[PDB]
């Protein structure tokens, strides 16, 4: 209902909004993303650098490399998808799908490449001791410690880094990301922009596939996106983000056709007050919890 | 045997032109470091030089103050001297801007706006034509003062190929790259080479369509040819043949070395000076910019904005005087400095603006101190670079009279027209007076200029011309440049019987069709009522046979004397050749021209 | 089957600047044609329009002659005299006969799924 | 229409009927006639580190003729390459080798003319 109308508003999105009457104070915002759990890409071409962007900069500097000048090779020869430079045995997706019938499908790599993406003389050019193959083996934050070189490079790795990932690498097929994995990467993407305080983020479930401190470290990236004027929207069931919320919208007492009507608003301790609430009904104790432990801190 | 100048003129020199010449000439083969052309408006200025540097044979650089002024030298000089090269040497400055920051809205000024192609190619086509031929003129903006890469690195650093030398093929597709050259056989460019496994074919940065080719047979050069590109059209074949740097800023790789290393040290020094004082911002801008730079110079030996580190990278001393493009002319150079009564102050005015501009963007941070060191030059570096000089004026400056062993006059047309009769009236009932004139030259059909001291008087006379029936057009202080000729086309054409401007020194105001000019507010202060501003804008009735001038003013100041003396004088004179030879003054006819 | 709603955006849109999504850049010329036909103002807010005004621009004429005269991208006039069929029908129509994956998606997304009546 | 062009991007080297040629020598060749054009790309000496000049050499041949290359041995004879299941001299593809491809219950495999039946009746 919400982000569907609110893009077919505010971005002419085609998307058919749910039934509803009509939603007022759309001037008070310019842009809505809804940051989703769905895959990244649908084929091994694309990849958190390639989603990101970073991987278009990193054929850059690859282009223009003593090497590359003398070979003439461009920001093209160096490209995953472009049959200058990548292996033409596996057309550049390094990996081969097998058949399996009855079993899931399995990725075996290619043996004329090694799984290396590029042909023998494309990774014969060198940035800084390591080939294209070998960077985007490397890890984000090996990568970012690699990069603090190009400041173009370097921002948009922090943002992976910011995110909560930086153990996974910049080729790694989007095929093989976990849905959280890959909220996380698009997180990424909308996480450094200047922001003009009018615009509203939707993230779904953002907790799935982490450990509550990491639930830390991400809190503390969408907290700063608020800070900074934006409003952030979450649909969760962890209580260690409803908790943080500043503002909680609890939805019907029940599921099924018991259900589909508001049963509390409000800030977590106004709902965690409301009995016909399930939410508040175990958020009350974690509040109760939590508060006591902050206490026996402070007074030490 | 010398290439020597060999000056195409369908007329000879005439009127007091052949004196002047000899006495020029003469000037330069005694040895005189500084003279002087005292040059009236409609005598053949540009000819009497010609004939002056046709005669001596000295690679001449030229320089004008703006984009318009030199492009009509370029045109003429390439006219006159057609088997010469005629070059063309201009910058970012000629309608760019330059890197700069604003401390107040906080926005900063790239140098993003891409090198212009045409007029890089020739400013590679000039320095290289500098050093390969003698008959070499290159008109210049006063750019040709500004920060540019050493002679001697653009020099050594040559690719000098000889036919059947002992030279490798990917040998020399890498000293390319050392030079600044980019493979690009899917568009071939200016500034570009391209391999197709035993062709080779280099794209010169001084060149439009004449492009070298190279091969290979074994481990030794045979053939070297000009081809017109995307083409294939042999035109030339060379044994020998130099291809030069792309760029004005390259450098030896132990040098670069060097150099680096003290970039480093530079900016340890300003980084632990900013954060010292608590400027810890400036500090981060910095580092995060000199560092990605430093890491582009450790790779490829370049960067883009490399000329801010120049000084480093000619491993000078801190404060060095910049080398420049008169450095890259021969010791025996001859200067010509075109309407010098305000090209020298132009000049002058360079250092000022460029420090500051770059003062602020190494306090915010922007840049190393040492990019102060990639400047223009002060007026005094410029007057120690002078070999010999010769300034051309009509109202010669303070500094050119100055220097200069009095001034050699040519006043005499080749028209005989006449320096035209001045009338000074007082200001009441001046634009009824005005106005009356004007009328008398509708019917006469002829043309009037009017110069008000301020805008408001200006769009006030307009109006009162308008409402008195009177076709005329108001050259605003800031249109245009391309709707200037238009106007100024149409006055000619008629459409417009008067036109009223606040300046009429700018440039395109010579017209044949203009019989009156009159000036309000003679006598009151302004540069533009000067002495000097006076006789050149009295210069403009020169072009017609009954040109006249009508001064408005109430008083008759000291520059009013002498610019009605001096007109007096040169009127005089004129009429005295004219009796002589017996000429009747007439208006010199001129095409009007379109798209 | 083609839903109405995908057709139109909101229900309130210029019809001079597109307000039917699917003929936006032939078409927008037929929509000239069967406007001037029917008397059907250009400058619109759909909202505020007749139910009849609509109902032919959206089901077709049934059978009635509309003239229609339009400019090739070329430049030539071509007059016809067609039995305009609609906006929907259209949609239905060239999703139904092309056999191309490209052809059918740019037509699906003004379509929806219905369930089967039968 | 071709002889202009590996001379309008600036080739000197060819092999025409046989016969090497050099380019701008004003080349005619005789309309009903055969004629057998194989343009001399590069040509090396077997050294060290040779590999880089030799695969651009390799993909400037192949661009050329449409993946297609002659590498004339001196001593012995002619080599040829092309890339991908195909003929150098008629088209002929047969893309990948896969079991199914061999299979009479496959149409990966199975004959047109009777559909991997291997009878008529
Ligand atoms: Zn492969
Ligand atoms: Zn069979």
């Amino acid at each position: 209902v919400l982000y569907k109308a609110l893009a077919q508003k505010l971005h002419r999105a085609k998307a058919k909004p749910g039934e509803h009457r009509d939603i007022r104070g759309l001037e008070h915002l310019d842009k809505v993303i809804d940051i989703d759990q769905s895959p990244i890409g649908r084929t091994p071409r694309s990849n958190p650098a390639t989603y990101t962007g970073v991987f278009d900069d990193i054929r850059d500097v690859f282009a223009s490399t003593n090497e590359a000048k003398v070979r003439g090779y461009k920001k093209g020869r160096f490209s995953f998808n472009v049959k200058g430079g990548r292996c033409e045995a596996c057309h550049g997706d390094g990996i081969i799908k097998i058949e399996m019938h009855f079993l899931p499908d399995v990725y075996v790599p290619c043996e004329v490449c090694h799984g290396k993406r590029y042909n023998r003389e494309t990774l014969e050019v060198t940035y800084k001791g390591k080939n294209i193959a070998e960077v985007l083996d490397m890890t984000v934050e090996d990568a970012l410690d690699f990069f603090a070189s190009i400041p173009k490079i370097k921002r948009k790795l922090e943002t992976l880094y910011d995110v909560g990932l930086g153990y996974m690498k910049l080729g790694q097929p989007a095929t093989t990301l976990s849905g959280g994995e890959a909220q996380r990467v698009k997180l990424a993407a909308e996480l450094h922009r200047r922001s003009n305080g009018r615009t509203l983020y939707i993230l779904d479930e953002p907790t799935t596939g982490l450990h509550v401190d990491d639930i830390a470290r991400l809190l503390d990236v969408l907290h700063r996106l608020v800070d900074n004027g934006d409003t952030v929207l979450v649909i969760e069931h962890n209580l260690d983000v409803i908790k943080t919320a500043d503002y909680i919208i609890d939805l019907g007492p029940e599921g099924g056709d018991r259900g589909g009507q508001i049963v509390a608003v409000g800030t977590p301790e106004e709902v965690a007050e409301v009995k016909e609430s399930h939410t508040g009904r175990y958020l009350k104790p974690i509040l109760e919890r939590d508060r006591a432990r902050m206490q026996a801190r402070y007074e030490a | 045997v010398e290439g020597r100048f060999q000056l195409v003129s369908p007329y000879e020199p005439q009127g007091d032109q052949p004196q002047a010449i000899a006495k020029l000439v003469d000037g330069l083969r005694l040895g005189v470091k500084h003279q002087t052309l005292l040059g009236a408006t409609g005598t053949g200025k540009t000819f009497t030089i010609s004939n002056v540097i046709a005669q001596v044979n000295k690679p001449t650089l030229v320089i004008a103050h703006n984009k318009t002024l030199a492009g009509q030298l370029h045109s003429e000089l390439k006219e006159f001297f057609p088997h010469n090269a005629v070059e063309y040497f201009v910058s970012y400055y000629d309608y760019y801007q330059p890197e700069a920051y604003v401390p107040q809205t906080d926005t900063y000024i790239e140098k993003d706006a891409k090198i212009n192609d045409e007029i890089d190619k020739l400013r590679h086509s000039a320095t290289s034509a500098l050093f390969e031929r003698r008959d070499v003129i290159i008109v210049a903006s006063v750019s040709c003062i500004y920060g540019l890469g050493s002679p001697e690195e653009y020099r050594e650093l040559v690719v000098s190929l000889r036919v059947g030398m002992e030279i490798e093929r990917n040998a020399l597709l890498r000293r390319l790259v050392d030079i600044q050259y980019d493979r690009n056989d899917i568009d071939f460019r200016r500034g570009t080479f391209r391999v197709r496994g035993d062709v080779v074919e280099i794209f010169p940065a001084s060149r439009d369509e004449h492009c070298i080719r190279v091969e290979f047979f074994g481990d030794e050069i045979e053939r070297i040819r000009e081809v017109d590109a995307l083409t294939g059209e042999v035109l030339g074949e060379r044994e020998h043949v130099a291809i030069f740097p792309a760029s004005h800023f390259v450098t030896r790789e132990e040098k670069m070395r060097l150099a680096i290393q003290n970039i480093e040290q530079e900016l340890e020094e300003r980084l632990a000076e900013l954060r010292a004082q608590g400027k810890l911002l400036e500090a981060q801008r910095l580092e995060q910019r000199t560092r990605y730079d430093l890491e582009m110079m450790r790779e490829m030996g370049f960067c883009s904005g490399i000329e801010n580190y120049s000084r480093h990278l000619a491993l000078r001393p801190p404060g060095s005087t910049p080398y420049t493009l008169l450095d890259y002319f021969p010791d025996d150079f001859l200067i010509i400095v075109d309407e010098s009564h305000v090209t020298l102050p132009q000049l002058r005015g360079m250092y000022n603006g460029d420090r500051a501009r770059k003062q602020v963007l190494v306090d915010h941070g922007f840049r190393l101190p040492s990019a102060l060191d990639n400047r223009p030059l002060t007026f005094e570096e410029f007057e120690q670079k002078i070999n010999q000089i010769i300034y051309i004026s009509a109202t010669p400056g303070p500094y050119e009279l100055e220097h200069s062993p009095g001034v050699v006059e040519q006043i005499i047309r080749p028209t005989g027209l006449l320096d035209p009769t001045i009338d000074v009236r007082p200001t009441k009932g001046q634009i009824d007076d005005l106005i009356g004139e004007i009328h008398e030259r509708v019917e006469r059909n002829e043309r009037t200029l009017v110069t008000t001291l301020t805008k408001k008087m200006a769009e006030d006379l307009t109006d009162y011309l308008k409402e008195a029936g009177i076709k005329v057009a108001y050259l605003h202080s800031e249109i245009k440049t391309l709707e200037r000729i238009e106007i100024i086309r149409d006055l000619r054409l008629g459409k417009y019987d008067v036109l009223v401007g606040i300046n009429l020194l700018r440039e395109g105001l010579d017209i044949p069709e203009v019989s009156l000019v009159a000036i309000l507010d003679a006598d009151k202060e302004g540069f533009l009522r000067s002495e000097r501003s006076l006789i050149q804008t009295i210069g403009r009735a020169a072009r017609n046979a009954n040109g006249h001038v009508i001064m408005y003013a109430d008083t008759i100041t000291k520059s009013m004397e002498i610019a009605i003396q001096e007109t007096k004088r040169r009127r005089a004179i004129q009429e005295e050749y004219n009796r002589k030879h017996g000429i009747v003054p007439r208006t010199v006819k001129k095409e009007i021209r379109d798209v | 089957e083609v839903d109405l709603d995908l057709v139109i955006p909101n229900d309130e849109l210029t019809l001079k600047e597109h307000a039917i999504a699917p003929w936006e850049p032939y078409y927008p010329q037929l929509l000239e044609a069967v406007c001037r036909h029917y008397g059907i103002p250009m400058d619109v807010p759909v909202k505020d329009l007749p139910k009849e005004q609509l109902d032919k621009i959206l089901y077709g004429s049934g059978g009635e002659p509309i003239y229609f005269r339009y400019t090739n991208d070329f430049g030539q006039v071509r007059e016809q005299y067609i039995a305009f069929e609609g906006v929907i029908p259209n949609v239905e129509r060239r999703y139904r006969e092309t056999s191309s994956d490209y052809i059918r998606e740019q037509m699906e997304k003004y379509m929806a799924e219905q369930p089967c009546p039968t | 229409k071709t002889l202009e062009d590996i001379r309008k991007q600036g080739y000197v080297r060819v092999r025409i009927d046989r016969e090497m040629r050099e380019l701008t020598g004003d080349i005619e060749l005789e309309k009903n006639k055969k004629h057998s054009i194989d343009v001399v790309v590069d040509r090396i000496i077997i050294k060290d580190g040779i590999a880089a000049r030799l695969a651009d050499s390799l993909e400037t041949a192949l661009k050329l003729a449409d993946g297609k290359v002659v590498v004339d041995v001196i001593g012995e004879g002619e080599l040829l390459f092309s890339e991908k299941h195909a003929c150098p001299y008629c088209g002929f593809s047969i893309g990948e080798l896969e079991p199914r491809l061999f299979s009479f219950n496959s149409p990966f495999g199975a004959c047109p003319d009777c559909d991997g039946l291997g009878a008529k009746l």
